[PDB]
C-alpha cells in the first residue's frame, strides 16, 4: 500500500496550493483515503478524507469552505486544493489510507513520507 | 460510617467554598488594585472538576440524572423490571469505561505541566478515575435501594460480583474484553452512525438517561469502526470541564438559592405589591412585575416559580381572583426568568453551540421585555373583561417604606446586567460578586443566613449543577462522533428540500421544538435536539445568537404544554390546585407568549440590538 505524494512548498496568503496523493497496491475505492495536518511540534490535526463519510467528504472545523477533495478513479489520485492560506497553516500534510471507512484521517493505518506547507 | 454515606456533601461544600474564596480574590485583586492573579482561574477550574464528578456521583447516588419517561412510565409493571434491569446495567458499562480510560488518561498525561500553578496536569485527569471508584460504590447502593422495592430483577449480589469481576478484568486482563469488539461481528460499512443514532433514540424512549445514553452511543460507535480512537476521543469527557465559562453554571444556581432562603424574594414582591396593585388586573402586574424584576438574579423558571409561587397566589386570591387565572399568570410568568440575564438555558446553549455567553444575555434581555409587556396588556384585558374590583391605593408612606426596605435586594440586577453590559464583569465574574453580593445580603444587612444553611445552599448547589455537568460532559463526547460524519449536513439538505425560504426553515424548526416540548422536558430537550439542530441553522445562514434565544424561547413554551409542563406541576404543588385548572388556566396566556415568539422570528433585528 504505497502512498506517494507530491505538491506544496512556500507560498503567500491566498497562494492556493494544490497536493496530489497517487495511490497504489490496493483498492482505490474501496479504502478511505485522505490527509492529515501536523504542525511543526504540536499534535497532529485531520484535514480531510473520501470514501469516509457516507455523502460528502469530510472537512476539519478550520479547514471548511476553503479546502476541496478531489478523487480521480481513473489514475487513483487524491487532490487537495487550498484557498486562502492563512499563516498558520505552516505545517506537514500526510496522506493516508485506510481499510475502514471511519471519518478518522488521523489515526489511519497507512501513510505516506508528507509534504511541507509553508505560508507567508 | 455514617459520614462516608454523606462524603459528596462535605467534599464538595468545601471546594465550592474554597473556589468561590479563589475568585472573590481574584475579582477584587484585579479590579481595587492593578495587580491581577494568574493562578485563580486555573486553579479554580482544577477544583471545579472534582467539584462537578462529585456532583455527578451526587446525581448517582439520588438517580436523580435526566431521563425521558414519556414511553417508559407506560410499560406494564412485569415488563419495565427487564428494561430497568437492562438500564442499570448500561450504567454500569459507562462507569467502567470512565473508570478505564480515566485511569489511562491520568497515566498517559503526567508529564505536561500546568504553567500557572507548577503542577503537572495528572492532577486534573486524576478526579476521572478516583470519584468514579466512589461512583461505583453509590452505583451498588443505589441498586440495592432499586431491589428493595422491587425495581429491579438481579439480586444485587450478582451485581456486586459482576462489578468486582469487570474491575479486575479490566485492571488484570483487559484482552479478555476483545470478545465484545462488534467490529469483529458487523460490518455496516460507512453508514454505522445512522445504526447507532437509532440505537441511541431507542435507548432514549426505554428511559435510559440523557447522559449515559450519549455515552453508550460513543462507546457502541467506536466500537463498531476502531476501538483504537477511543483511547484519544476519551480526552474529551474532562477537556469538557475544564472551562471557565462553566463555573458560572453552579454560582448563577447557587444565588438563586441564597436569594430565596434569605428571605429576600418577600421583600422584592412586597415592593411591588406596593408600587402596582391600585390597577385594573393590579394583582397580575404585581406578579408579572415581581417575576421580572425577580429573573434578573435567577437564572431558572422552576426557582422562579418555586419561590414567588405562594406568595403571588396568595396576594392574588385575597383580591378574589378565579384559581384559573392565578395558576396561569403565576404559571406564564416563569418564562421571564430564563430570558432576562442570568439565565442557565443560555449558558447551556453558550457551551453546546460555542457561542459567547455575554452576547447571548444581552439578546434575551429584549425578549424578556416583551414577554412581561405582553402579559401585562393579557392580564390587564383578561381582568377588564372579567370585571375584577380595584385595590385601593398603597399610601404615599407606605410606597416609599416598602421601597427601602427592599432596597438593597433591587441593586443585584444592576451588579449583574450592569456589569455585563458595561463589560466590567465577564459572566462568571458577574455570578461570583452577584454570590458575594447575596451573602452580604442575607447575612449582614438582612441577618437571615447562617454558616450551617450558607454550607447546605453550597451542597445542593453542587447536587443541581451536577445532572448538567454529566449531561455536558457527554454530549461533548458525542457531538464530535455525530459531526464528522456530517449528519448534520445531510439533515440541514433535507430540510432545505422541504422548506423554500429561511423563515420556511424557522417556522418547521419551531413546529418540531414545540411539538416536542409537549412531552419531552426542557433541559433534557436541550440536550437531545440542539447538537442535531445548531449545524442546521448554521448551514441555512441563521444566525445563532437569535437562534439561541428562539429555542431558549421555544422551550420555555414547552414548561407549559399540558402533556408534560415542568412549570405547570410546580405552579400546582405550590398552589394547593390540580394540574387541570394550572393547565386549562394558562391557555389563555400562551397568546402573548406566542405573539412574541412570532414577532421575533420575522423581526430578528429586535434580538440583535444590545450584542450589537
Ligand atoms: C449477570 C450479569 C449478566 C450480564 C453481563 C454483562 C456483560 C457485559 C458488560 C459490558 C462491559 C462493557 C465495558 C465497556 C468499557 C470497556 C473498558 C475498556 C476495555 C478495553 O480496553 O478493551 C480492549 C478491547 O475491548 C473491547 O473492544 C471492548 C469494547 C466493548 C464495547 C461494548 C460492547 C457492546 C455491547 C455488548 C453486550 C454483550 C452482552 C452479552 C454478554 C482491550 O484491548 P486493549 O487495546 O486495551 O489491549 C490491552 C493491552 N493494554
Ligand atoms: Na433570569
Ligand atoms: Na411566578
Amino acid at each position: 500500500v504505497q502512498l506517494q505524494e507530491s505538491g506544496g512548498g512556500l507560498v503567500q496568503a491566498g497562494g492556493s496550493l494544490r497536493l496530489s496523493c497517487t495511490t497504489s497496491g490496493f483498492n482505490f475505492d474501496d479504502y478511505a483515503i485522505g490527509w492529515f495536518r501536523q504542525a511543526p511540534g504540536k499534535e497532529r490535526e485531520g484535514v480531510s478524507c473520501i470514501h469516509c463519510t457516507a455523502y460528502t467528504p469530510y472537512y476539519a472545523r478550520s479547514v471548511r469552505d476553503r479546502f476541496t477533495i478531489s478523487s480521480d478513479n481513473a489514475t487513483n489520485t487524491v487532490f487537495l486544493q487550498m484557498n486562502n492560506l492563512r499563516p498558520e497553516d505552516t505545517a506537514v500534510y500526510y496522506c493516508v489510507a485506510d481499510a475502514t471507512r471511519y471519518p478518522y484521517p488521523e489515526f489511519y493505518d497507512y501513510v505516506g513520507q508528507g509534504t511541507q506547507v509553508t505560508v507567508s | 460510617m455514617k459520614v462516608f454515606n454523606k462524603l459528596e456533601e462535605w467534599l464538595g461544600g468545601s471546594l465550592f467554598i474554597g473556589m468561590f474564596v479563589i475568585l472573590v480574590m481574584q475579582i477584587f485583586s484585579r479590579q481595587i488594585f492593578n495587580s491581577p492573579l494568574i493562578w485563580s482561574e486555573e486553579l479554580s477550574r482544577l477544583i471545579f472538576v472534582y467539584v462537578g464528578l462529585l456532583g455527578v456521583s451526587m446525581g448517582i447516588r439520588s438517580q436523580q440524572h435526566i431521563m425521558i419517561d414519556f414511553l417508559y412510565a407506560k410499560f406494564p409493571k412485569s415488563m419495565q423490571k427487564i428494561i430497568f434491569t437492562i438500564i442499570q446495567i448500561l450504567i454500569l458499562a459507562c462507569l467502567i469505561f470512565f473508570l478505564y480510560f480515566g485511569y489511562d488518561l491520568f497515566i498517559k498525561k503526567e508529564e505536561i505541566e500546568i504553567v500557572s500553578l507548577g503542577i503537572s496536569m495528572k492532577w486534573m485527569y486524576l478526579a476521572l478515575p478516583l470519584i468514579t471508584l466512589l461512583m461505583l460504590v453509590r452505583f451498588y447502593q443505589a441498586y440495592s435501594e432499586n431491589y428493595a422495592q422491587n425495581k429491579v430483577y438481579i439480586k444485587p449480589i450478582f451485581i456486586l460480583a459482576l462489578m468486582i469481576i469487570l474491575v479486575l478484568i479490566a485492571f488484570i486482563k483487559p484482552e479478555l474484553f476483545k470478545i465484545l469488539k462488534l467490529s469483529n461481528y458487523f460490518d455496516l460499512g460507512e453508514m454505522t452512525i445512522y445504526y447507532v443514532l437509532i440505537a441511541w433514540l431507542v435507548m432514549i424512549f426505554f428511559g435510559v438517561p440523557v447522559g449515559w445514553s450519549l455515552l453508550v452511543a460513543c462507546i457502541l460507535y467506536f466500537a463498531l469502526t476502531r476501538w483504537k480512537v477511543v483511547y484519544f476521543a476519551a480526552d474529551k469527557l474532562v477537556y469538557s470541564l475544564d472551562s471557565f465559562s462553566l463555573l458560572s453554571v453552579p454560582f448563577f444556581i447557587l444565588t438563586g438559592i441564597l436569594m430565596n432562603g434569605a428571605g429576600i424574594t418577600e421583600r422584592i414582591f412586597n415592593f411591588a405589591k406596593a408600587m402596582l396593585g391600585h390597577y385594573t388586573g393590579g394583582m397580575g402586574h404585581v406578579n408579572v412585575a415581581a417575576s421580572l424584576i425577580f429573573s434578573g438574579m435567577s437564572g431558572s423558571a422552576i426557582a422562579d416559580a418555586g419561590g414567588l409561587g405562594q406568595l403571588e397566589i396568595k396576594a392574588m386570591r385575597d383580591e378574589g381572583y378565579d384559581d384559573d387565572i392565578c395558576g396561569g399568570l403565576t404559571a406564564a410568568s416563569c418564562i421571564i426568568g430564563p430570558l432576562v440575564p442570568p439565565s442557565i438555558s443560555m449558558i447551556i446553549y453558550g457551551v453546546i453551540a460555542n457561542q459567547s455567553i455575554a452576547k447571548l444575555f444581552l439578546a434575551g434581555f429584549v425578549p424578556g421585555f416583551l414577554t412581561t409587556i405582553a402579559l401585562m396588556i393579557m392580564n390587564y384585558f383578561v381582568c377588564k373583561k372579567r370585571g375584577y374590583k380595584k385595590t385601593a391605593k398603597a399610601s404615599p408612606k407606605e410606597r416609599w417604606i416598602a421601597f427601602k426596605k427592599s432596597f438593597w435586594a433591587l441593586l443585584t440586577p444592576i451588579l449583574i446586567i450592569g456589569g455585563i453590559f458595561s463589560g466590567i464583569f465577564t459572566p462568571t465574574e458577574a455570578a461570583v460578586i452577584a454570590t458575594f453580593y447575596s451573602i452580604i445580603l442575607g447575612g449582614f444587612i438582612y441577618k437571615e443566613l447562617t454558616v450551617k444553611s450558607f454550607f447546605k445552599h453550597c451542597v445542593e448547589a453542587v447536587a443541581i449543577s451536577g445532572v448538567t455537568v454529566l449531561m455536558i460532559m457527554t454530549v461533548t463526547f458525542f457531538g464530535d462522533i455525530i459531526a464528522r460524519e456530517q449528519v448534520a449536513m445531510r439533515v440541514a439538505e433535507i430540510f432545505i428540500k422541504y422548506a423554500t425560504s429561511p423563515m420556511m426553515v424557522l417556522v418547521m424548526i419551531n413546529l418540531l421544538l414545540l411539538f416536542l416540548g409537549m412531552f419531552i422536558d426542557a433541559l433534557a430537550l436541550q440536550f437531545l435536539v440542539l447538537p442535531m439542530l445548531i449545524p442546521i441553522a448554521e448551514q441555512v445562514g441563521i444566525d445563532l445568537v437569535f437562534f439561541g434565544v428562539m429555542t431558549t424561547l421555544n422551550m420555555m413554551i414547552g414548561i407549559l404544554t399540558p402533556p408534560m409542563g415542568m412549570a405547570l406541576f410546580v405552579v400546582a404543588q405550590v398552589g394547593k390546585m390540580s394540574v387541570s385548572t394550572v393547565a386549562k388556566g394558562v391557555l389563555p396566556f400562551l397568546l402573548p407568549i406566542f405573539i412574541t415568539l412570532v414577532i421575533i422570528t420575522i423581526f430578528p433585528q429586535i434580538i440583535l440590538f444590545l450584542p450589537n
